[PDB]
């Protein structure tokens, strides 16, 4: 669901299309994922979801697709 | 599982208000939340020589006087910067925990978290000794939202991380203490104090001092209240080159530099504005909780600060014309939203 | 007949007014103030919200030659932001009493070829009056652009107020009312003997202390131990060899190798400022009977070996460039503090 | 001799073997030549002629092959 579309807007961003996009994958503490992919992210919540305040921003709220899609639901 | 550490854009808020928080005192609510400010910074050429003058830099600050300030005067405390001798440091942490705690400065490098093993970073990072960790070492908590949580250290580690060999940053012994633990009769009064420096920031605000001082890193130029972001946007515009500047690929090390040191600007400034927006949202929580929201209608200077926080993040990582201008829309926008605010709610004060 | 010049171009400049009015500003005012500091910002009470990094330099110009300019000809070295309509004015009336400086973005000035930037602070230039053709004649006193430049007052009032204006140029001028009386002409030598002197005691008194500021904690040392304590600070940067030694850079690695860069080439112009400070102090020592003083030491040789050091360190940050600067700046520090005390003696 | 000197100096210096240099070939201005082969320049006279200070490192002084080797022989004597 959320995870299912979480999964998607990642796919574009991933280094190499040949890359295991799993759930529980590691995006930020590995860097596959930078500044300019989690600018991506921010952007899609602000437009498709609730916007994000500072506060939400943790390496804890974004390191995997699960905590993204669990930081939107929660937000 | 949930993370229950308090965190903050600027890394030593969020270990301040751990601290605080200790003694009983909600620092985003009564002590940043209370102290409502708006002020543009520049460096730039004055009296010759000003040897550490190295490039003309603007900023912004919603700081004001700073939680060392408000939270000593608030609590009848001290916030207290000292360099400890080594020999001094771990008994001067634990006399510090039964009145509050302490700010303990370190290089990135040494914050395993951070994976910076090979840099010290501009400038030095800052935790909160917590007690001891459950396998018996150091526990530390760490108070910038990205990292946010504890973290653990062993004793010769931590005295490694205090009195490093090189020190670029002058870290050795460096402490900030916090004694803040109010009196009884002093948490009484905490909402009363909070609401008069509310009202007193506010009229700071609306006075609008400007001043400057000749230093020998340069003429310090800053100017408070509401033309504060009006003049940061038009000082700003004259870093409109960045952008054509930044999307060449014949750049010679010098171009390189400008770049460099234009993105570092931006990226300064918006970590002030998401400060901003979290200053502001702590604002509107003490306003909510004096019973005063009715007197400042539904205005969201938090939100508007927010957006321009969202501006600055989009620039400093994609330095394009389109994304300067977004950023200088969004400050025109929370300059609106924070002059009509003020005033609104002084009216109730 | 030929342009004066300086590392630092404000210095240069100056150099070229001071000679309009009889003033020899290296060997009288620069030579005359011995001065050796280290300079740190660094964290201090929260919150500086200018303080973006720890920052590391060296200065050899002490008061600065403003000051002492100012007080050995009994004028004025004044900074004012002057409206557009009163510029040519005062760039006349400034002329009768000396000179000034005028300040322009590097884009303004097309021998620095530097269209597409303002740089990272503001050029200046002297005018040095306006030509049959009509047009201003603009003395360069940085030593590598030395020279004399023609520009139209359209352009100089254009230069003068610039939009956008990120360095404040705006009708900024430093005006130098510095014409001495005849009398005080004829004791120049004399009173730079007295600040010679003067320079040389706040030297050995070695005073340090630090001042917290919006832009950082502002640390100094003077005298002796300036030099030995910017090389041990310095010694914190050795992690850019390593970092600059690499093909693949973040955007923060590379802005820590862009900035760490920046420090050892600004450093640098302050080492060549110094090789340029003592060759003055050698002049005026020479011309006051005290060469023999001072017989074999030359400061100023050991300063130009530092300068050639950091040039070499900042062209490639490397471990040996790097030792061969702190070996450079400990030999400088030990040949100043042995002919500092050896001219003090005779003063 | 000092003129042919300098341009055997300024050869390995220049982006291609096939780039042309004459005496009054503009070095810096061009920006055919940038500050690390300035570096080269100065250690070589470093090394032969006579030690330059900072007053002698000047855009009118290095511009050109006949302009160094103008330099080190006012500088040399
Ligand atoms: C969130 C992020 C990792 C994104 O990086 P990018 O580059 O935009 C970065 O902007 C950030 O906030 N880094 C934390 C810097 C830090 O540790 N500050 C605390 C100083 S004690
Ligand atoms: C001599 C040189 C061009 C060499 O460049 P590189 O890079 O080492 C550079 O070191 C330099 O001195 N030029 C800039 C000086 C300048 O314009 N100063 C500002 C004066 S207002």
């Amino acid at each position: 669901s959320l995870l299912v579309d979480v999964l998607e807007l990642l796919r574009p961003l991933l280094p190499s299309a040949d890359t295991e996009l799993t759930p529980d994958t590691e995006l930020f503490s590995s860097q596959l994922l930078d500044s300019l992919a989690l600018e991506e992210i921010q952007a899609a919540i602000e437009s498709r979801w609730v916007p994000l305040p500072p506060e939400e921003l943790t390496l804890a709220n974004f390191n995997t697709p699960a905590a993204i899609a669990e930081t939107i639901a929660r937000t | 599982s949930v993370d229950q550490t308090l965190h903050a854009p600027h890394c030593e808020v969020g270990c301040a208000a751990n601290v605080a928080r200790r003694v009983g005192v909600d620092l985003a609510r009564q002590v940043i939340g209370a102290h409502w400010a708006s002020r543009m910074l520049v460096r730039e050429v004055g009296t010759f020589p000003q040897p550490l003058l190295d490039r003309t830099q603007v900023t912004f600050s919603a700081q004001g006087e700073g939680w060392p300030a408000l939270l000593a005067r608030m609590t009848g405390g001290e916030v207290t910067s000292r360099h400890v001798p080594r020999e001094e440091l771990l008994s001067t942490l634990h006399a510090d925990r039964a009145e509050g705690g302490t700010l303990l400065f370190m290089e990135d490098r040494a914050c395993p978290w951070l994976d910076s093993a090979h840099s010290p970073g501009m400038l030095p990072h800052v935790v909160v000794p917590d007690g001891v960790a459950p396998d018996g070492s150091w526990q530390l908590i760490e108070g910038h939202s990205w990292w946010r949580g504890r973290y653990a250290m062993s004793e010769q580690d931590l005295l490694a991380a205090s009195y490093p060999d090189p020190d670029p940053h002058h870290v050795a012994g460096r402490v900030l203490s916090l004694r803040i633990r109010p009196s009884a009769e002093r948490a009484a009064q905490l909402d009363t104090l909070a609401r008069q420096e509310l009202a007193a920031g506010l009229r700071t605000y609306l006075a609008a001092e400007c001043g400057e001082t000749e230093t020998p890193a340069g003429r310090i130029v800053w100017a408070n209240g509401p033309q504060s972001v009006p003049l940061l946007v038009e000082r700003l515009r004259g870093w409109d080159y960045l952008c054509p500047l930044a999307a060449r690929n014949d750049l010679s090390t010098e171009h390189a530099r400008d770049v460099a040191l234009g993105r570092y600007l931006f990226l300064a400034l918006t970590d002030e504005l998401a400060f901003a927006a979290y200053a502001r949202a702590g604002t509107l929580r003490l306003v909510e909780g004096l019973g005063l929201a009715g007197a400042v209608g539904g205005l969201r200077p938090d939100e508007a600060w927010r957006l321009a926080w969202r501006s600055g993040q989009k620039l400093y990582r994609r330095l394009d014309r389109q994304n300067l201008s977004a950023l200088f829309s969004a400050l025109e926008k929370a300059a609106e939203v924070d002059v009509e605010y003020a005033r609104r709610l002084l009216k109730e004060l």
